[PDB]
RNA sequence: UUCUUAGUUGGUGGAGUGAUUUGUCUGGUUAAUUCCGUUAACGAACGAGACCUUAACCUGCUAACUAGUCUGCUUGUAAAUAA
C-alpha cells in the first residue's frame, strides 16, 4: 500500500521545482539538501519526501514530466534553441494553385495575377 | 567432513529421482545436510518459505500437534528420532530414504474442488499441487499415527515407525495415511 | 493399481477460479511416453509456481474459462 | 531467557567471536572466509533472530485471540 | 510558535505544514590574477 | 603505430557500498613503488589492502585490515607522509587517526557539526584540513585541538566538496613565484585559493554545478576542476582569468587525478574514466567504461556502475578506481603496440 | 455502537422553478474521497495519512562505586601450571 500522501508530492514536486540544478540522483544527498533546504518536521517524513522527489529526478532524466516547471533551468534554453530560420518556407515570389482553388480564383476574378497554376496528367 | 542425521544418517544416500518433488523437498541442500531437526527456522514468512525446511523438521512440526498434549518440539524430535531407530531396525535403510519415498507417496495426485450451486452439492476434477501434495502427506502420515497410538501401549515413535514404513510400501491394508490417498483418489476420480 | 500418469510441468499460471478464490488454473506443457509437448489448460488446487511438474492421471480434459 | 534460546546465542557468539578474532588479530581476507562460511550454512551465528514477544491486547484473553461472541 | 521568546501557544511545527524556502539571492567578488 | 592499449589487471573485491575514496603509498625511497593501497567506502570502513604480486586468479589483491569506525559514511582518505597513519571524514561529523599497522584509531577529531566531504593533511603533518556542508574548512592539531575554522567573509555558497594543499618542492631554491597554498572548491561551483593563514588568495566562480573534486598537479603549478558541470576545467596557478585548458567528459565527474609523472590527468564520471593529456590537444586520449563483476549476477544486470574514486600507485603505472558496486579495479597502460 | 470503516462539509462558478446537484467523477490505482488522471469546475475545512508510544539495528559518541568487562595483586581445591 505504499503510495503517498498528497503532501509528500507536494513538498518532492515543489523541492524539485526549486532547486532541480542541485538535486542529486542520489536519494541520501537529497536527502540531505531536502532538510537543509526547507521544513521537514517529522524526520522520517523527510525521507518519504526525498526518497519520491529523488524518483521524479529519474523520471525527469526522461523528460515528460506532468505537473513540474523547469523554467530558468530548462523550459527557457529550450526556447533559445529553436527560432533560427532563413527563408521564409512560403514563397511569396512563386506560388502554386491547383484545378479546385484556380476555379475559386477565377470566380474571385483574382484568377492570375503573380503567381502560377500547374497542369498534372 | 558431511554431517549426519542425529550423527548416524547420511543425506546423500538419497536423492530425488521424480522431478516434481526436486524442490519441493530438502534433502537435496547443503544448508539442509543437518544434525538435529531444530532450526527455530523463519520459515513460514514469504508465501513459500516453507519449501526450504529441513523435511524432518517438518515432520517434527506437523507431529506436535495435538492440543493440551502438544506444543513442545524438544520431545517430538525425540519421537521422530526413536522412530528413524526403529525403521532402521527393520529395512535397516537410510531411514530418510524410507520416510522420503513415504512422502512422495502418500501425497494425493487428485482431489475434488466443492462448487455448489443453490442447495446441490457438486464437485470437479482438480489436480493436486507438489506442495500442497507434500503437506498432505505428512499431515496424513502423522494424522494416522495418533489413530492407534492412543489407548495403546504402542507409542508413537513405534506408530510413526510403522506407518513410515508402510507408507512407501503403497501398502493400501497398512497406512491410514494411504488409505484416504487412494481414496480421495477415487472419490475425486467419481466427482470429475 | 495400473494407472496411466503422465508427467506434465506448468507453462503459465492463468488465473484464479471457483468462487472458492483457491482454485489455480494453468497451462501445461508434457513430458512422459505417451505423446509429450501437448498442451493443456488445467485446473489445480494449491501451492504452484510456473515451471512445477505436475501428474496427471487423465490426460484427456482441460476445461477452461477466463471471465 | 530459555533453554532453547540460550543456546542459540551461545550459538550465535561462538560464530561471531570466531570472526570477530580474525579481523583484529588476523588478515582481514581471513575473516570474510568464515564469514561467508558459515552465513552460507545458516545465518543464526551471525543475524541476529530478529522477532521478540508480542504484547497483549485488552480486546481479549491474549495477544490476539478474545472473549467469545455468542451471536445467533 | 517559533520563538522562545514569546508566550503564544505552540512551539512546534504542524507534522504535515511543510515550507520548502525559496532560494535567496546573491553576489560576490573574484580574485582573478590581473593582466597587464 | 604507438598506442595507448589498457590492459586490466585485477580487482579488488570486500566493499559493501560505494568506494567513497581511494590512496596508495608515497614513495619512501625514491622511485620505489609503495605496496600499501587504502580505501573508504560507504560501508562507514576504510580499508587497508594487501597488494598481490603479478595477480590474474581473477582479483589483483585481497584485504588484510578492516577499519571498524565512523557510525556513518566515509567521504575521504589523506595519507601520511609515511605510509602508517591515515585521516578519513565521514557524514558521522568526525575524523580519524589510524595508525596504518594496527586497526585502531588513536585519534578522533570531533567538533564538525555537519557531514565531513573531505579531509586535507598538511606536509609538515600536523596541520589538518576538513571541510563539510557547515561551508567551513577546519583546522585541527595532530592531536584533536580543532584550532581554526574559515570565517564568513572567507567560506562560500553552499557546501565544500574538497580541500588539498599545494605539494612541496624538496630543493630550497626560491621555488615558483607562488607559495605553497590550499585550494578548496564548493558546490557553489567556485575554486577558491588559500594563502596558508587562512586568507583569501584567489576566489574565481569556476563552474555553474557543483563541483564534486579538484585535483593538483605535483608541481604545485595547475588545478583540475569538474563536477555537474560535466566539463572538466584546468587552471594555471598564475594567469586565471580563464582556464589553462578545457575537456568536456562524458556524464558527470566525481573525481580528477593527475599522474605522478606521466603529464595525464584521469577523469572518474559516471560512465567510467576518461584519461586526457596536456601533451597534445586531442580530447580523450584514452577511455575505460568497463563495469560489470557483479552485473554478471545471473539476471541482475546494473549496467553501468559509475566510479567513486581514482588512485595512481607511487610511479604512476598502475591506477585504481572505485565504483558503485563497491568493487575497485586496476588498470595498467601499454603504449608502444600495433 | 455505527467504525476506525472512510467518509463529511462550506465559499465562488455551472445545472434545476424546486427538493437537489456538480465540487467528492469514466478508467486505472490504493488499506483509504490514497494517488495517477479525468474534468463545469475552481479554490479550500475535519477526518486515513502525517503524528505519538513501544519493539527490532548501531564493537561509533555520550557516561556509569545504585550496571558490568578487563588489567596487576592475592586467596581455596590442585603437584604445580592449567581449570
Ligand atoms: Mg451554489
Ligand atoms: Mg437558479
Ligand atoms: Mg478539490
Ligand atoms: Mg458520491
Ligand atoms: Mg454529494
Ligand atoms: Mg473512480
Amino acid at each position: 500500500g505504499r503510495v503517498r500522501t498528497k503532501t509528500v508530492k507536494r513538498a518532492a514536486k515543489s523541492l524539485i521545482e526549486h532547486y532541480y540544478s542541485k538535486l542529486t540522483n542520489d536519494f541520501h544527498f537529497n536527502k540531505k539538501i531536502l532538510s537543509e533546504v526547507a521544513q521537514v518536521p517529522s524526520k522520517r517524513l523527510r525521507n518519504k519526501i526525498a526518497g519520491f522527489a529523488t524518483h521524479l529526478m529519474k523520471r525527469i532524466q526522461k523528460g515528460p514530466v506532468r505537473g513540474i516547471s523547469l523554467k530558468v533551468q530548462e523550459e527557457e534554453r529550450e526556447r533559445r534553441l529553436d527560432y533560427v530560420p532563413e527563408k521564409s518556407i512560403i514563397d511569396i515570389e512563386k506560388v502554386t494553385i491547383d484545378n479546385e482553388t484556380k476555379e475559386m480564383l477565377k470566380k474571385l476574378g483574382y484568377q492570375n495575377i503573380p503567381g502560377l497554376v500547374s497542369a498534372s496528367a | 567432513t558431511q554431517p549426519k542425521l542425529f550423527g548416524k544418517w547420511n543425506y546423500d544416500e538419497v536423492k530425488i529421482q521424480d522431478p516434481c518433488f526436486q524442490n519441493y523437498i530438502a534433502c537435496t541442500t547443503t544448508k539442509s545436510q543437518v544434525f538435529v531437526p531444530h532450526t527455530a527456522g523463519r520459515y513460514q514468512v514469504k508465501k513459500f518459505r516453507k519449501t526450504q525446511c529441513p523435511i524432518v523438521e517438518r515432520l517434527i512440526g506437523t507431529l506436535m500437534f495435538h492440543g493440551r498434549n502438544a506444543g513442545k518440539k524438544a520431545l517430538c524430535i525425540k519421537v521422530v528420532k526413536n522412530a528413524f531407530e526403529i525403521i532402521h531396525l527393520v529395512t535397516g535403510r537410510n531411514p530418510l530414504e524410507v520416510f522420503v519415498g513415504a512422502v512422495q507417496n502418500a501425497g494425493p495426485r487428485e482431489d475434488s474442488t466443492r462448487i455448489g450451486t443453490a442447495g446441490v452439492v457438486r464437485k470437479q476434477a482438480v489436480d493436486v499441487a507438489p506442495m500442497r501434495r507434500v503437506n498432505l502427506a505428512i499431515y496424513f502420515i502423522i494424522k494416522g499415527c495418533r489413530e492407534s497410538a492412543f489407548k495403546s501401549m504402542r507409542s508413537i515413535a513405534e506408530t510413526l515407525a510403522d506407518e513410515i514404513i508402510n507408507a512407501e510400501k503403497n501398502n493400501t491394508q497398512s497406512s491410514w495415511a494411504i488409505r484416504k490417498k487412494d481414496e480421495i483418489e477415487k472419490v475425486a476420480k467419481g466427482n470429475r | 493399481n495400473t494407472e496411466e500418469t503422465t508427467k506434465a510441468r506448468i507453462m503459465d499460471v492463468l488465473g484464479k477460479t471457483g468462487s472458492r478464490g483457491g482454485i489455480t488454473q494453468v497451462r501445461v506443457v508434457l513430458i512422459s511416453g505417451k505423446e509429450e509437448g501437448r498442451q493443456l489448460i488445467r485446473n489445480v488446487k494449491g501451492a504452484c509456481r510456473v515451471g512445477d511438474v505436475l501428474e496427471l492421471m487423465e490426460c484427456e480434459r482441460e476445461a477452461r474459462r477466463l471471465r | 531467557s530459555g533453554y532453547t534460546s540460550q543456546v542459540y546465542a551461545i550459538r550465535q557468539a561462538l560464530s561471531k567471536g570466531i570472526v570477530a578474532y580474525h579481523a583484529k588479530y588476523v588478515d582481514e581476507n581471513s575473516k570474510r572466509e568464515i564469514k561467508e562460511q558459515l552465513m552460507q550454512y545458516d545465518r543464526s551465528l551471525l543475524v541476529a533472530d530478529p522477532r521478540r514477544m508480542e504484547p497483549k491486547k485488552c480486546g481479549g484473553r491474549g495477544a490476539r485471540s478474545k472473549m467469545q461472541k455468542a451471536y445467533r | 510558535e517559533p520563538n522562545p521568546a514569546k508566550k503564544f501557544g505552540v512551539k512546534t511545527p504542524i507534522p504535515d505544514n511543510v515550507i520548502i524556502h525559496p532560494p535567496k539571492q546573491i553576489t560576490d567578488d573574484k580574485e582573478i590574477r590581473t593582466a597587464v | 603505430s604507438l598506442d595507448i592499449q589498457v590492459v586490466k589487471r585485477g580487482i579488488l573485491e570486500g566493499h559493501s557500498d560505494w568506494v567513497t575514496s581511494i590512496v596508495a603509498g608515497f614513495s619512501q625511497k625514491e622511485n620505489e613503488d609503495s605496496p600499501v593501497l587504502i580505501s573508504g567506502s560507504r560501508d562507514k570502513t576504510v580499508m587497508i589492502w594487501k597488494l598481490y604480486e603479478e595477480e590474474q586468479n581473477g582479483y589483483f589483491g585481497i584485504p588484510h585490515k578492516a577499519l571498524t569506525g565512523h557510525n556513518h559514511f566515509v567521504s575521504d582518505l589523506a595519507l601520511s607522509q609515511e605510509n602508517c597513519f591515515a585521516i578519513s571524514s565521514s557524514w558521522d561529523k568526525t575524523l580519524r587517526l589510524w595508525d596504518l599497522r594496527t586497526g585502531t584509531t588513536y585519534k578522533r577529531f570531533v567538533g564538525h557539526q555537519s557531514e565531513v566531504y573531505s579531509v586535507a593533511f598538511s606536509p609538515d603533518n600536523r596541520q589538518i584540513l576538513s571541510a563539510g556542508a557547515e561551508r567551513e574548512i577546519k583546522l585541527w592539531n595532530i592531536l584533536g585541538e580543532c584550532k581554526f575554522s574559515s570565517a564568513e567573509k572567507e567560506n562560500h555558497s553552499d557546501w565544500v566538496s574538497c580541500v588539498r594543499y599545494s605539494p612541496i618542492m624538496k630543493s630550497a631554491n626560491k621555488v615558483q613565484p607562488f607559495a605553497p597554498y590550499f585550494a578548496s572548491v564548493g558546490w557553489d561551483g567556485r575554486l577558491k585559493v588559500w594563502n596558508t593563514n587562512f586568507q583569501i588568495r584567489y576566489t574565481f566562480k569556476a563552474h555553474e554545478s557543483n563541483v564534486n573534486h579538484l585535483s593538483i598537479s605535483p608541481n604545485g603549478k595547475y588545478i583540475a576542476t569538474g563536477g555537474k558541470d560535466k566539463k572538466l576545467l584546468i587552471w594555471d596557478i598564475l594567469n586565471l582569468t580563464y582556464p589553462q585548458r578545457e575537456f568536456d567528459a562524458g556524464s558527470t565527474i566525481n573525481q580528477i587525478a593527475f599522474n605522478p609523472k606521466l603529464q595525464w590527468v584521469a577523469v572518474g564520471t559516471d560512465q567510467g574514466v576518461k584519461i586526457f593529456n596536456l601533451m597534445t590537444q586531442s580530447k580523450a586520449p584514452v577511455c575505460t567504461i568497463e563495469a560489470e563483476p557483479i552485473t554478471k549476477a545471473e539476471g541482475q544486470k546494473g549496467k553501468n556502475p559509475q566510479c567513486t574514486s581514482l588512485a595512481w600507485n607511487a610511479l604512476g603505472k598502475k591506477l585504481f578506481a572505485g565504483f558503485t558496486d563497491g568493487v575497485i579495479r586496476t588498470f595498467s597502460f601499454e603504449t608502444s603496440a600495433n
